C-alpha cells in the first residue's frame, strides 16, 4: 500500500538539461551547479566592489 | 566538447578555496574595467569637466 | 504682502538626474560674486582652494587670493599687520559685526551666500528668478524708500538694490555680460558654493544605480534558488483507511 | 509698540468679559500709545509677529 | 558533536538566524524588523564618523557640519546618510508598527509592548538629532515641541527650564542634547535585544493569524537570503536619497544658523511627527492639545486591550480591513495638514482627521470586530 | 525559545520536494507571474483603494479652497 | 509556580546574583569583580554628566572643564568623582588580575580572556580619557604615546598620522577621542557581560582552588549583602580622595592648557601605565621598546601555557607564593622607576626590574611549580 506512493511529476518545475527520464543528470551536474554558483560568484564579487 | 559553465565548475568552483581566489582574483579586475567604463559613460553624457577646460591653462 | 508667486522651471545644465554642473559657468559666477556681491554679501565658507579642482587652476587661484588683503596672526609685539593673500583663507569680506550690514544697507541683513541655493525654496530658480525678475509697482503699493519691488520676494518688499545690468566684464574669450547670462552664471556658482559634492555625488549615484542593476537581480535569483525547494514542494494527506 | 490712536480705541472697545484672560488694555499700558511687552508667546514660547 | 550548539555564544547565535524555526509563511511586511536593526546599526556607525568631526557649543556647532560636508573627506555622504538614515527608520518603524496590527502581532503582550518602548526613544532620540546642527528648524523646532512640558500643571515651568539648563534653549541645551543623541541608540540596541529576547518565546507570527508550528522552515537559508535581499533594497533606497535627492524630506531653512529673535511662520517638526503635529494643535488647549498628542501615540499600548475579534490577522476580515486602510490614509491626511500654516480648510479638516483617528482606534475597529464575529456565528 | 522535535504533532503528510539544483528559480516568471498579481491586486483594491481616493479628493479640495479663500478673497470691495 | 524562575528576563537575574549557586568558601578578594562593575557604571554615569557641559573643540577643551568646576552646580564632584573613580577602576582592575594569578582563576581560558580583552579596553578608553581637558600631560601625553605606532616597520608613519587626522596632534585629535571615549565604556559593558556569560559556564574559583561543589551557597543573602558591604568601602576610598585628596593621583601640569612649542621635562602617563612605561624606555629600541612595552601586557594571554603546577591556587605552594610577592613588590619598582626621569641609578635598575618581571613570568614561576609538583611525590 505504501507501494501506490509515486512521487508527483516534476516537469513542470525542471531545468531543462534534466526534462529526459532516460538521461543521466550527471552530464548536465556540472553546468547546473556551475551556473548557480557563478550567480553567488558574481553577487560577491558585486558585494566586493 | 563540454560547457563553458562546467569547464568553469570543476577548474573553479568546486572546491571552495578556488572558488573564493576566483572571487577575489575577479573583483580585482572588476572594479578596474567598471570604474573605467562608468566614469567614461558619466564623461561622455557631460563635457562641461575641468578635463577639457585644463588645454588653456598649461602656462600658469 | 501675504500673497505670493512661485519659480518656473529654467531647464539649468544641472537639472536633469545624472548631470555635471558647467564649470565654464561657475567659473563667470565666481566673478560676478568678487566684482558684484562681495562688496555687500558675506561667502564665509567657500575659499580660494576650492576653487582650485573647480573652476580655476593652481597659479590661478594664488593670483585671485592676492588680489585682497586679510588681517593674518599676530606678531612678536601682538601686531596684527595685513598680507597678500594665500589660498587657505575664505572668503570673509563686506562687514565685521552684523549690525553693521545694516548701519550700511539701510536696516537689512544681505545673507551669507554659502547658504542660498539650499537654504530658500525653488533653489536657483528662486535666486535666478528674483534678480532677473525686478519689476515695477503697480497700483494701491506703496514703498518707504527704496525698498525695491520684486514679486519673487515674501511681500513684495526687499531692501536689495538690483545690482543685475550694470554690465561689468572679464569673461575671458569673450561672453556677453547680459543681465541673463550674468544671473545664470552666479546662480551656477551658487547651486556649487552650496553643494560642491553635487558632481561626484551624481557620478556615484550612476554607480550605485548600475551596481544594483546587476546586484538586485543577482541577490533576488540567489534568494529564489534556495526557496524553489519549498516553493515546488508537493504535499499529499494520507490517514489511515 | 508706538500705538496709533485708532489702536488705542480698537483695544478699549474690546468685550472684556468675553476674554480668556480678563484685562482692560488700560491695565496693561502706561501710555495709552505705548505697549511693551516681552515677545513669548504663552502657550509654547514661540515669538509672535 | 556539532559546536554550533553547545558553545555559549554560538547558541545565541543559532537561535537567532540558523536553526530558529520560523513560519514558511512570511512575507515582505517581516522584513522591517531587520531593517530596523540595519537601520539601528547603520545610524549609530555613521552617527559615530560624524562625533569625530562634530562639535557642540552655539558658536561651531553649525560650522562644524559645514566643515564635515565640504572639507572632511567623504565627510558630505557620511553625514546625509546618517540625516537620510533617519528617515528610513522612520519609514520602517511606521511599516514595522503597520504590519503589527493588520496581523494582529500585538497579542505578543510584552513584545508588542517593548516595542512601543522601542518607538518613543528612537522618536525621543531623532528629535534631540536634529536640534544638533544648530539651525533654525533645530531652534524653534528645540523650542516649540520641549515647551509643551510647560502645559503640565503645577510643575511644567520648572521641568521645561530643567530640560534646558537656563531660561531659554541656549548653551546648556545644545551639548546636553549631543550627549542625549549619542547615550540612547545605545540604550535603544539593548531593549531591543529584550525585544527580540520575549519575541523568541513564542516565534514570529504570520500573515494568516492561525499557527505555522504544523509548518516550520529553518531560518538558516530562508530567512537569512530573504533578509539580505530585502536589506539591499533598503540601500537602494536609502542610497536614491543622498546620491540623488539629499534634501527632499529635509526642511531647507535648518540651513541658515539659529537666532532667538527670528522664527519663520512656517516651522513643523521632521516629517515623521507632522501627523502628531496635526492632533496638537487641532485642539485649542495647552493641557488638551499636549495630551491629546500624548495619547496620539502611547494608544499602542491600548490597542491590544480592545481586541475584539476572534480571529487573529485581518487577513480573513473585509470590514476591518476596510477600517485599517482608512487608518492610513487618515494618517497620511494628519501629515499633509500637520505640514499645512493653521489656516481656513485646513484647520478644520485636521481637526477632524484628530477625531476619526481617535474614534476609529477606539470604537469603530473594535466594532468592526464584533460585527465579523456575529457575521460568521463566532 | 523553541527547536524543531518540540514544536507540535503531525499524522500522516508526505512532503515531495526536489533540489535546487534540479528545477528552474523562475519557472514561468510571467507566463504564471502576472495573472496571479492581477487577481491579489483584484482581489483587494476595494479595501485598500477606497480610502486613498477619499483621501485624493480631500486634499486637491482642500487645497483648492486654501487659495482660493486668500487669493480669490478680492473678489468685491466695491464703493 | 515561582515567577522569579520562568520568566524571560527574571531567569538571567535569577542566575546573575539570587539562585546562582557560589563557594561558601570566596573571600574578599572575590570583591573586585562588582567593584569593577560598580566603577564602570559610575563612571559612565559621572562621564555622562560631564558630557552635559564639556565640549571637544581645543579652543574651549580646557575651558569647559573649568566652566564645570565653577560654574556648573556641583560640576566639581562630578568632575573629581570621574576623574578618581578613574584611578579606583585601575586599582580593582589590578587587584583582579593580581587574584587571578595567584589563585589559579586563569584556567578558565574564555573567561580570563574575556578578561584581558576588558583589560586593553579600559586601558586604551582611559588613556582618551585624559587627552580630554587639553592639559600638558594630555597634549605630549598623547603624543609620547600615540607615537609609538611609528615603530611599526612600513607602514607605521601612515598610522600614527590616520589616528592623528593631520601631522600632529589637533582639531582632528580632540573631537577623535572625545567620541571613542564615549563609545568604548557601552562597547566594554557588553563584553564584561560576555565575560561573566562564560563565568556562569563553571560557577566561581576558590581560595583552595580544589572544588566547592560539595558546599555551595545561594548568592541569595551571602554574596549579595558581601558586595553591597564591599561596594560601601569602595565608595569609602573614592571619596576619601574626591573629598579630601582630590589631586594626590593627578598630575599637576595637566593643569596649564597645551603648547605644542613646550614638553616640561618630567611627564610621564597616568600612575596606572608607570609600570609599563618603564619596561618601554628600558630599552634602547624604537621598534624593540614598543614590542616590549605590548608583551608586557599581553603576555597575560600567555600565562595558563605555563601552567605547570599540579595544584590550582597558590594556597598551599610556599614557593610560588615568594614567586608572586617578588612580582607584585617588582611591579610596584617598575612603577616607581617609571615615575622618575631617565637617568643615573633609575636606569640601570628599571632595567634590571624589566628583565626580572618578563624572567620572573616566563621562568622562575613556571619551575617553582615543577620543583614543588616533584618536591610533593607528584
Ligand atoms: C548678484 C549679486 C547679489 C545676489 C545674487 C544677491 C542675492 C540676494 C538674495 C538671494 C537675498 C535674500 C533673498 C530672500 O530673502 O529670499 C539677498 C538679500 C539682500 N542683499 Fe543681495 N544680492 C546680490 C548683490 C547685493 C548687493 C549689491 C547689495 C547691496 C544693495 C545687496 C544687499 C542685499 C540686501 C539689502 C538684501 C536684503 C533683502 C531683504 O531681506 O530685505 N545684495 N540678496
Ligand atoms: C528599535 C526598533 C525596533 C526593532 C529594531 C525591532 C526589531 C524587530 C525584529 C527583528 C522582529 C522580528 C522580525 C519581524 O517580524 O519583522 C520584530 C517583530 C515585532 N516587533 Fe519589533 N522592532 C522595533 C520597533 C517595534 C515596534 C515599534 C513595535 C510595535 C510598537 C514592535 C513590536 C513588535 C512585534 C509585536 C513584533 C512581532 C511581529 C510578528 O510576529 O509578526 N517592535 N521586531
Ligand atoms: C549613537 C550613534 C549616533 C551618533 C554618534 C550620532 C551623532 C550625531 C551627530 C554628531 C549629529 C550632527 C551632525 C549632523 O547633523 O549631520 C547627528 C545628526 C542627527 N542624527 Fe544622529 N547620532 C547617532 C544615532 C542616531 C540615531 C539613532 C538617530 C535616529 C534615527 C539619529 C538621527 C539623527 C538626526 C535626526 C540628526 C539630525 C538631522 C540632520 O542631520 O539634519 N542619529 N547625529
Ligand atoms: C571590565 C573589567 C572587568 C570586569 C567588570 C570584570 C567582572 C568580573 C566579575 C563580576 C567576576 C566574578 C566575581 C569575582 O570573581 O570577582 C569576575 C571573575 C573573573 N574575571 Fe573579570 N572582570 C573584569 C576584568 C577582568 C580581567 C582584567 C581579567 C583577567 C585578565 C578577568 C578574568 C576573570 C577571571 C578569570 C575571573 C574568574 C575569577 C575566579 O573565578 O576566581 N576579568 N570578573
Ligand atoms: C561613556 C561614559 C563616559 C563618558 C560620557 C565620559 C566622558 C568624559 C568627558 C566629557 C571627560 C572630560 C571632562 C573631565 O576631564 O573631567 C572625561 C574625562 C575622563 N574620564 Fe571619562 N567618560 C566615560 C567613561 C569613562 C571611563 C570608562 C573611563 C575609564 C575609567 C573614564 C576615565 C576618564 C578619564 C581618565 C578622564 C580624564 C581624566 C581627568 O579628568 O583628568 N571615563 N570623560
Ligand atoms: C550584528 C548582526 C547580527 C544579528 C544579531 C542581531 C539581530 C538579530 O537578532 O538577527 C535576527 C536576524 C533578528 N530577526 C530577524 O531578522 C527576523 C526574524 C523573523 C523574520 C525575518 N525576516 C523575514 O521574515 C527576520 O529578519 C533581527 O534581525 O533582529 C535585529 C534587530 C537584531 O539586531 C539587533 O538586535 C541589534 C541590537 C544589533
Ligand atoms: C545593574 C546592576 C545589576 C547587576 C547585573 C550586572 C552585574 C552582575 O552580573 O551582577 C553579579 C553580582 C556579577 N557577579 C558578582 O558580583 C559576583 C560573583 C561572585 C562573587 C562575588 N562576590 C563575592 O564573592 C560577586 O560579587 C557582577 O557583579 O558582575 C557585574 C560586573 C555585572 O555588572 C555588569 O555586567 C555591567 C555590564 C552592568
Ligand atoms: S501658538 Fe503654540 S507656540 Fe505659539
Amino acid at each position: 500500500s505504501h507501494t501506490d506512493i509515486k512521487v508527483p511529476d516534476f516537469s513542470d518545475y525542471r531545468r531543462p538539461e534534466v526534462l529526459d527520464s532516460t538521461k543521466s543528470s550527471k552530464e548536465s551536474s556540472e553546468a547546473r551547479k556551475g551556473f548557480s554558483y557563478l550567480v553567488t560568484a558574481t553577487t560577491t564579487v558585486g558585494v566586493a566592489y | 566538447a563540454p560547457t563553458l559553465t562546467a569547464r568553469l565548475y570543476s577548474l573553479l568552483f568546486r572546491r571552495t578555496s578556488t572558488f573564493a581566489l576566483t572571487i577575489v582574483v575577479g573583483a580585482l579586475f572588476f572594479e578596474r574595467a567598471f570604474d573605467q567604463g562608468a566614469d567614461a559613460i558619466y564623461e561622455h553624457i557631460n563635457e562641461g569637466k575641468l578635463w577639457k577646460h585644463i588645454k588653456h591653462k598649461y602656462e600658469n | 504682502s501675504d500673497l505670493e508667486l512661485h519659480p518656473p522651471s529654467y531647464p539649468w545644465s544641472h537639472r536633469g538626474l545624472l548631470s555635471s554642473l558647467d564649470h565654464t559657468s561657475i567659473r563667470r559666477g565666481f566673478q560676478v560674486y568678487k566684482q558684484v556681491c562681495s562688496s555687500c554679501h558675506s561667502m564665509d565658507y567657500v575659499a580660494y582652494r576650492h576653487l582650485v579642482g573647480v573652476c580655476y587652476t593652481e597659479d590661478e587661484a594664488k593670483a585671485l587670493a592676492e588680489e585682497v588683503e586679510v588681517q593674518d596672526g599676530p606678531n612678536e609685539d601682538g601686531e596684527m599687520f595685513m598680507r597678500p593673500g594665500k589660498l587657505s583663507d575664505y572668503f570673509p569680506k563686506p562687514y565685521p559685526n552684523p549690525e553693521a550690514a545694516r548701519a550700511a544697507n539701510n536696516g537689512a541683513l544681505p545673507p551669507d551666500l554659502s547658504y542660498i541655493v539650499r537654504a530658500r525654496h525653488g533653489g536657483e530658480d528662486y535666486v535666478f528668478s528674483l534678480l532677473t525678475g525686478y519689476c515695477e509697482p503697480p497700483t494701491g503699493v506703496s514703498l518707504r524708500e527704496g525698498l525695491y519691488f520684486n514679486p519673487y520676494f515674501p511681500g513684495q518688499a526687499i531692501g536689495m538694490a538690483p545690482p543685475i545690468y550694470n554690465e561689468v566684464l572679464e569673461f575671458d574669450d569673450g561672453t556677453p555680460a547680459t543681465m541673463s547670462q550674468v544671473a545664470k552664471d552666479v546662480c551656477t556658482f551658487l547651486r556649487w558654493a552650496a553643494e560642491p559634492e553635487h558632481d561626484h555625488r551624481k557620478r556615484m549615484g550612476l554607480k550605485m544605480l548600475l551596481m544594483m542593476g546587476l546586484l538586485l537581480p543577482l541577490v533576488y535569483a540567489m534568494k529564489r534558488h534556495k526557496w524553489s525547494v519549498l516553493k515546488s514542494r508537493k504535499l499529499a494527506y494520507r490517514p489511515p483507511k | 509698540r508706538h500705538r496709533t490712536k485708532k489702536e488705542i480705541d480698537q483695544e478699549a472697545a474690546v468685550e472684556v468679559s468675553q476674554l480668556r484672560d480678563p484685562q482692560h488694555d488700560l491695565e496693561r499700558v502706561k501710555k495709552p500709545e505705548w505697549v511693551i511687552l516681552i515677545g513669548v508667546c504663552t502657550h509654547l514660547g514661540c515669538v509672535p509677529i | 558533536t556539532n559546536i554550533r550548539k553547545s558553545h555559549p555564544l554560538m547558541k545565541i547565535v543559532n537561535n537567532a538566524f540558523i536553526d530558529l524555526p520560523a513560519p514558511s509563511n512570511i512575507s515582505s511586511w517581516w522584513n522591517f524588523g531587520s531593517l530596523l536593526g540595519i537601520c539601528l546599526i547603520l545610524q549609530i556607525l555613521t552617527g559615530l564618523f560624524l562625533a569625530m568631526h562634530y562639535t557642540s557649543d552655539t558658536t561651531t556647532a553649525f560650522s562644524s557640519v559645514t566643515h564635515i560636508c565640504r572639507d572632511v573627506n567623504y565627510g558630505w555622504i557620511i553625514r546625509y546618510m546618517h540625516a537620510n538614515g533617519a528617515s528610513m527608520f522612520f519609514i520602517c518603524l511606521y511599516m514595522h508598527v503597520g504590519r503589527g496590527l493588520y496581523y494582529g502581532s500585538y497579542t505578543f503582550l510584552e513584545t508588542w509592548n517593548i516595542g512601543v518602548i522601542l518607538l518613543l526613544t528612537v522618536m525621543a532620540t531623532a528629535f534631540m538629532g536634529y536640534v544638533l546642527p544648530w539651525g533654525q528648524m533645530s531652534f524653534w523646532g528645540a523650542t516649540v515641541i520641549t515647551n509643551l512640558l510647560s502645559a503640565i500643571p503645577y510643575i511644567g515651568t520648572n521641568l521645561v527650564e530643567w530640560i534646558w539648563g537656563g531660561f531659554s534653549v541656549d548653551k546648556a541645551t545644545l551639548t546636553r542634547f549631543f550627549a542625549f543623541h549619542f547615550i540612547l541608540p545605545f540604550i535603544i540596541m539593548a531593549i531591543a535585544m529584550v525585544h527580540l529576547l520575549f519575541l523568541h518565546e513564542t516565534g514570529s507570527n504570520n500573515p494568516t493569524g492561525i499557527s505555522s508550528d504544523v509548518d516550520k522552515i529553518p531560518f538558516h537559508p530562508y530567512y537569512t537570503i530573504k533578509d539580505i535581499l530585502g536589506a539591499l533594497l533598503l540601500i537602494l533606497a536609502l542610497m536614491l536619497l543622498v546620491l540623488f535627492a539629499p534634501d527632499l524630506l529635509g526642511d531647507p531653512d535648518n540651513y541658515t544658523p539659529a537666532n532667538p529673535l527670528n522664527t519663520p511662520p512656517h516651522i513643523k517638526p521632521e516629517w515623521y511627527f507632522l501627523f502628531a503635529y496635526a492632533i496638537l494643535r487641532s485642539i485649542p488647549n495647552k493641557l488638551g492639545g499636549v495630551l491629546a498628542l500624548a495619547f496620539s501615540i502611547l494608544i499602542l499600548a491600548l490597542i491590544p486591550l480592545l481586541h475584539t475579534s476572534k480571529q487573529r490577522s485581518m487577513m480573513f476580515r473585509p470590514l476591518s480591513q476596510c477600517l485599517f486602510w482608512a487608518l492610513v490614509a487618515d494618517l497620511l491626511t494628519l501629515t499633509w495638514i500637520g505640514g499645512q500654516p493653521v489656516e481656513h480648510p485646513y484647520i478644520t479638516i485636521g481637526q477632524l482627521a484628530s477625531v476619526l483617528y481617535f474614534l476609529l482606534i477606539l470604537v469603530l475597529m473594535p466594532t468592526a470586530g464584533t460585527i465579523e464575529n456575529k457575521l460568521l456565528k463566532w | 525559545g523553541r527547536q524543531f522535535g518540540h514544536l507540535t504533532r503531525v499524522r500522516h503528510v508526505i512532503t515531495y520536494s526536489l533540489s535546487p539544483f534540479e528545477q528552474r528559480a523562475f519557472p514561468h516568471y510571467f507566463s504564471k507571474g502576472i495573472p496571479n498579481v492581477l487577481r491579489r491586486t483584484r482581489a483587494c483594491i476595494l479595501r485598500v483603494a477606497p480610502p486613498f481616493v477619499a483621501f485624493y479628493l480631500v486634499y486637491t479640495w482642500g487645497t483648492q479652497e486654501f487659495e482660493k479663500s486668500k487669493r480669490k478673497n478680492p473678489a468685491a470691495y466695491e464703493n
